[PDB]
RNA sequence: CGAAGGUGUGCUGUGAGGCAUGCUGGAGGUAUCAGAAGUGCGAAUGCUGACAUAAGUAACGAUAAAGCGGGUGAAAAGCCCGCUCGCCGGAAGACCAAGGGUUCCUGUCCAACGUUAAUCGGGGCAGGGUGAGUCGACCCCUAAGGCGAGGCCGAAAGGCGUAGUCGAUGGGAAACAGGUUAAUAUUCCUGUACUUGGUGUUACUGCGAAGGGGGGACGGAGAAGGCUAUGUUGGCCGGGCGACGGUUGUCCCGGUUUAAGCGUGUAGGCUGGUUUUCCAGGCAAAUCCGGAAAAUCAAGGCUGAGGCGUGAUGACGAGGCACUACGGUGCUGAAGCAACAAAUGCCCUGCUUCCAGGAAAAGCCUCUAAGCAUCAGGUAACAUCAAAUCGUACCCCAAACCGA
RNA sequence: ACCGGGAGAUAGCU
RNA sequence: UAAGGUGAUAUGAACCGUUAUAACCGGCGAUUUCCGAAUGGGGAAACCCAGUGUGUUUCGACACACUAUCAUUAACUGAAUCCAUAGGUUAAUGAGGCGAACCGGGGGAACUGAAACAUCUAAGUACCCCGAGGAAAAGAAAUCAACCGAGAUUCCCCCAGUAGCGGCGAGCGAACGGGGAGCAGCCCAGAGCCUGAAUCAGUGUGUGUGUUAGUGGAAGCGUCUGGAAAGGCGCGCGAUACAGGGUGACAGCCCCGUACACAAAAAUGCACAUGCUGUGAGCUCGAUGAGUAGGGCGGGACACGUGGUAUCCUGUCUGAAUA
């Protein structure tokens, strides 16, 4: 694979563009790991 | 124009090395560890300012952070910016 | 300058150093 | 010294802003590298003199 | 003056158990009477931690192969130097892409690892190491694809889409010879160079944008010649007369290299050139391009490797001269020319054939409405500059990526 | 298909 | 408050002050890099590219303030179609995210039992989306059973797992009435007499009570075991404080300290009387929120089949007066 493709993917903007992303994020800030999608 | 005060608030200070010891007379050239942008334009104001010396041309480069793991978890180190600053006949501290 | 940088005390299998 | 700096004017906190950082933050960061700054609580006063320094000039004028 | 717990003894009752005490333990336990149990473990292929026999058992990993003298070290078939033998050598070598993230160099150490070993290592600790207008990313445009302002169909949904938007692995401009440190070289140093943009001077002086043209911008298959890297040979320069039969010769060893740019524009390929008229052609514009017609000349015009002189009274250098932590540093440093063969590299996106016709946009040259055509803008030369920011270590068909 | 839930699910049986 | 201190892992030099500029705590303030609703554009989150308005002793680019979206208000411009409007510009109003549940809504399953099964418990539960406020929601009568009855709603106790329904099979769940926290009713729809006289909101004043840092605060020694006493023994005292915690073994009299009495330069919640600004005393007699009430056609739904349909919104047609 690639780190473009990767963060294009499941990155943290892309995440955020659907609009599930901000459900998992605010799962993810709720379980307190430290990092949210990726580096 | 740049501000003095930025002048002033880009420069960190001098590296200490055998290379920096050599290049100060191989081609009277030293290397000062700077802020994390450290602009060429800006750093050679802040040299010219502050030292009164002619410089043509400074190189820069960043230097990655070096992972330590001793006893605890692994550590990193912040990334610091270097740069070249070769004087044309002016020679100071 | 900082020459002491307060090494702690390693485990019982450490580098002898 | 915060009654020093309380009553000089915006002019004369400004000269005294550059000449600080022009004197004194350099001649401790050039020394603080090695062979030198045998005292270290300089920059820690010269740091909260700067700080108090930029603290005024955003009330005295401005305000 | 010794609690709980641990660990042995003795006395007790039909028993689950109760009491005393030796030692360790070094700070809590709790008489009798009533209540709550997460209440009493021996198996549910029950769950967690530790410890076993099987056991010193095959294997120590392609069947390319190591050995000796010296040095560090106490310990050396595995480390360092020297010598001998062997393997790969269209790789087991070297340079980049994705990927890894400092594993790279030095000093230092043996906590743990290397299937046993290290003093060694892609291990620990400390330090150092990545220098860009010319390398790329970055940035302009863009194919499929996504988003998709407005907007159409459509009860809601859903379908579709103008413009814009990103979207590269595609297109857009520029540097090489030598050296440099243990780690960095198209970056640093000597040189010669080139590209984009701004300001001034000198000289000349018709531009814009949209509107157009060539170009950018292209497919498959097939064969011929020259040139270059490269190699062989000849001469030339420096060093030599062979541990043993010959070996001053038609003898042996090492060198005989030089980039980009500049002007020549050749070999080869393409196009036949010059003058005049119209275009209902390029949305009306064109001074440019092409199309339609007349007069004249023959070899004009475009592209085009390589070689040629500058680049280069240079560097590079065979092999020597001084100082040496024996690792190394500085100076000088002779010759550097011809013939042959030749590639997958160049001439060559060249030449012949074909259907499946093999993207688009931007930069770039062209003349184009108003106007200015003293001016402004445009062209030739000189001075001045700016070209930012990001990786430049190392591995990279492998011991460092993906398979534990 | 994986994830969290319905669900400590459901009938028989070990 | 202050004689110790530069928070710790984790030592060291370094100094800062000792009676008020050491240091710590609290109130009020300023700064607050980048991503993140992220809001100038792009973008692979912590990166790049920008456009305007301000000031540059080198005027090569720097530094400071703005540049996304909904409807409305004010103002200025401005089509169809002369003002009017469609459209455009400046400023303001709230919000796009997060937060664990609580309410009102829009959708919404599956496993399981009932002889399989129409149907039902399952289950309007798990789950998806919107607004909401410290509570929300709901609620002052064309409310309910009907012959006696109370006059708001919410929740709790039974009433009551009772009446009834259901292939009377699994299960489902009533009403009235009583006892409790709590009670406040109303507003205007509209003319006159009489006025800023009650009440409400804001703005300041001074008081009390609290908060955001705190002060004071009672009383003990000997011997033995003893590593050390806070343990046995002699005894005295405090107690409005023998709650608790730390101190070389079990501490009322060693300390923090609990009972109790005090403390605010500044802000902050509530209760007061008032200067001022706005809604607005009190009385009278009217008067009844209209294309409405009702009816009809056609949808989904009370076990069930628009049916004999009382009732829930209507897609659509008709359609009275206000005691």
């Amino acid at each position: 694979p690639s780190v473009l493709k990767r963060n294009r993917s499941h990155g943290f903007r892309a995440r955020m563009a659907t609009k599930n992303g901000r459900q998992v994020l605010a799962r993810r800030r709720a379980k307190g790991r430290a990092r949210l999608t990726v580096s | 124009m740049i501000r003095e005060e930025r002048l002033l608030k880009v420069l960190r200070a001098p590296h200490v090395s055998e290379k920096a010891s050599t290049a100060m007379e191989k081609s009277n050239t030293i290397v000062l560890k700077v802020a994390k942008d450290a602009t060429k334009a800006e750093i050679k104001a802040a040299v010219q300012k502050l030292f009164e010396v002619e410089v043509e041309v400074v190189n820069t480069l960043v230097v990655k952070g070096k992972v330590k793991r001793h006893g605890q978890r692994i550590g990193r180190r912040s990334d610091w910016k270097k740069a070249y600053v070769t004087l044309k006949e002016g020679q100071n501290l | 300058n900082n020459r002491p940088v307060y090494i702690p005390r390693p485990r019982p299998p450490h580098p002898r150093l | 010294m915060k009654a020093k700096e309380l009553r000089e004017k915006s002019v004369e906190e400004l000269n005294t802003e550059l000449l600080n950082l022009l004197r004194e933050q350099f001649n401790l960061r050039m020394q603080a590298a090695s062979g030198q700054l045998q005292q270290s609580h300089l920059l820690k006063q010269v740091r909260r003199d700067v700080a108090r320094v930029k603290t005024l000039l955003n009330e005295k004028a401005g305000a």
